[PDB]
């Protein structure tokens, strides 16, 4: 049982809303974020399986993983997690537009793929990769925030979770766009995510950069009809890399490698470069 | 015509008495409606006295980009039209752009239609002339067009107006909004969801769907059921895939004039060119007879929202 009580979380200043919640910066033991969950009264049978994962997201542990310190159902559901000073891989990239070294840039990709690497060995899909949800502590390390927690981004009816997807669209793969192959989130989806990160540390913009319309990108990229310019990669990069990148983003996901292989290549070609 | 100037004018003159508009001039009364990438609160500009509405788009955006965004938005001095919610001025401050716009007292047709449940014919007609004349001053006075019709952005007020606003003004804002999250359902015309913009037709064809949708109460696609029809949760892929791939919808068989039903139909041709333009809807038959009927709009208005007849 990891929950919390109201009166132990001293929530702050409101930070900002995402595709499933609004976080505040807290206090509990420490700076946290409190992520005041959309799903305002759950379903005695969802609450029940949103407890079932809290638990197995409370045994998760690894140096690109954001700590997740369980939840308080007091005022509102609410997810607390660590808290990361700095900015996100979002911000470094296209707000701050930060001036990392190549091989700075290399070893970003390379623990993130670690940290996913971890996810999938304890069998968990992340469901919302993007560089949102990735933070530099210290300007440092690489931490992975917002996995998981399929029953509180899908709300439900009564005893059935299904996917109305939200999320932000620029990493979602075509069959989890398309939402009819059954369940569409998997490894490969996540895999595909951490492509289109790939492109945004490889080129220094998102994707479909010439598409200014959602739902034409929703409608191209699930229909097969739209994939990112891969002519946007920065004179810079390793070959060895971009065709890394290019073997996550394929459009069925059978072809698309998992982590282990991932980590392997950027490794690989961590080493051999200076 | 002369009410209007009348009103146009009036505006001009409470707009000098605003200056710089800056965060601390404001204290906030209600709020007054949320979207999927901004809220909009009514608020009073301490120095003028004036109330305004004040929406609130918070973007992460480099500011190089929110700069120009900012300075593109500034155009929207020169929109002045009966059928064009008033501008006061955009700014940026906390992190978040304020618009700050005329308050219309009715809201947008989005929250009216919830309350009517369905809008008759009668009014719809009256509400076709403001849309096709509000796209028309954007696409000659201006040469830009609107991208977004849909019923959250009619506005309509305790006086009778109906005004667009929300109109893709800032190209800067129109790229930094392609990141968003999913909705839930589109207004986006079937040549967009493939191509590109095909000037003003392509805002026709969700003024059509628009129409439908509140013609009969409920987003249209896919069209109603043979008995929710009487009685008078789809993925968002497959509802663009629906636009796209099938055939458009139209309105019920007898519940609607003739005249009404084949505007709609003009109006959601699935080919852009083969869809009706301004100058044609202009002199469709529902126009010129719904131009002809006194209709009592801002009565109707005041008794769906449940506030006393105006006047
Ligand atoms: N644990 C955290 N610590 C510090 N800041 C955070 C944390 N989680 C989120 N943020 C920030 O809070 C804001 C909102 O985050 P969030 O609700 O996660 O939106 P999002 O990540 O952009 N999309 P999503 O995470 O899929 O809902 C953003 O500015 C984040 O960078
Ligand atoms: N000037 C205004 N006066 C009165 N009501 C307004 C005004 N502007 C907006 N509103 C209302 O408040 C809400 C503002 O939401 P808005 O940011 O336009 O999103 P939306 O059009 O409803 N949907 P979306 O486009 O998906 O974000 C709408 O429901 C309007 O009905
Ligand atoms: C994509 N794009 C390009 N130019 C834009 C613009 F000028 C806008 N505003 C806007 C326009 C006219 C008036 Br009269 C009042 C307004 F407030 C809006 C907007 O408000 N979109 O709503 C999203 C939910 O917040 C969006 C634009
Ligand atoms: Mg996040
Ligand atoms: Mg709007």
């Amino acid at each position: 049982d990891w929950e919390i009580p109201d009166g132990q979380i001293t929530v702050g200043q409101r930070i900002g809303s995402g595709s499933f919640g609004t976080v505040y910066k807290g206090k509990w033991h420490g700076d946290v974020a409190v992520k005041m969950l959309n799903v305002t009264a759950p379903t005695p049978q969802q609450l029940q399986a949103f407890k079932n994962e809290v638990g197995v997201l409370r045994k998760t542990r690894h140096v690109n993983i954001l700590l997740f310190m369980g939840y308080s159902t007091k005022p509102q559901l609410a997810i607390v997690t660590q808290w990361c000073e700095g900015s996100s891989l979002y911000h470094h990239l296209h707000i701050i537009e930060t001036k990392f070294e190549m091989i700075k840039l290399i070893d970003i990709a390379r623990q993130t793929a670690q940290g996913m690497d971890y996810l999938h060995a304890k069998s968990i899909i992340h469901r919302d990769l993007k560089s949102n949800n990735i933070f530099l502590h210290e300007d440092l390390t690489v931490k992975i925030g917002d996995f998981g927690l399929a029953t509180v981004k899908s709300r439900w009816s009564g005893s059935h979770q299904f996917e109305q997807l939200s999320g932000s669209i620029l990493w979602m793969a075509p069959e989890v766009i398309r939402m009819q192959d059954k369940n569409p989130y998997s490894f490969q989806s996540d895999v595909y995510a951490f492509g289109i990160v790939l492109y945004e540390l490889m080129t220094g913009q998102l994707p479909y950069s010439n598409i200014n319309n959602r739902d034409q990108i929703i409608f191209m990229v699930g229909r097969g009809y739209l994939s990112p310019d891969l002519s946007k990669v920065r004179s810079n990069c390793p070959k060895a890399m971009k065709r890394l990148m290019a073997e996550c983003l394929k459009k069925k996901r059978d072809e698309r490698p998992l982590f282990p292989q991932i980590l392997a290549s950027i490794e690989l070609l961590a080493r051999s470069l200076p | 015509d002369e009410q209007q100037r009348k009103r146009l004018e009036a505006f001009l003159t409470q707009k000098q008495k605003v200056g710089e508009l800056k965060d601390d001039d404001f204290e906030k009364i209600s709020e007054l409606g949320a979207g999927n990438g901004g809220v909009v609160f009514k608020v009073s500009h301490k120095p003028s006295g004036l109330v305004m509405a004040r929406k609130l788009i918070h973007l992460e955006i480099k500011p190089a980009i929110r700069n120009q965004i900012i300075r593109e938005l500034q155009v929207l001095h020169e929109c002045n039209s009966p059928y064009i919610v008033g501008f006061y001025g955009a700014f940026y401050s906390d992190g978040e752009i304020s618009i700050c716009m005329e308050h219309m007292d009715g809201g947008s047709l989005d929250q009216v239609l919830k309350k009517a449940g369905r809008i008759p014919e009668q009014i719809l007609g009256k509400v076709s002339i403001a849309v096709i004349k509000g796209l028309t001053y954007l696409r000659e006075k201006h040469k830009i067009m609107h991208r977004d019709v849909k019923p959250s952005n009619i506005l309509v007020n305790s006086r009778g107006e109906i005004k667009l606003c929300d109109f893709g003004v800032s190209g800067q804002l129109i790229d930094a909004m392609a990141n968003a999250f999913v909705g839930t359902r589109s207004y986006m015309s079937p040549e967009r969801l493939q191509g590109t913009h095909y000037s003003v037709q392509s805002d026709i064809w969700s003024m059509g769907l628009s129409l439908v949708e509140m013609a009969v109460g409920r987003y249209p696609i896919p069209p109603p059921d043979a008995k929710e029809l009487e009685l008078m949760p789809m993925a968002i892929f497959e509802l663009l895939d629906y636009i796209v791939n099938e055939p458009p919808p139209k309105l019920p068989s007898g519940v609607f004039s003739l005249e009404f039903q084949d505007f709609v139909n003009k109006c959601l041709i699935k080919n852009p060119a083969e869809r009706a333009d301004l100058k044609q809807l202009m002199v469709h038959a529902f126009i010129k007879r719904s131009d002809a009927e006194e209709v009592d709009f801002a009565g109707w208005l005041c008794s769906t929202i449940g506030l006393n007849q105006p006047s």
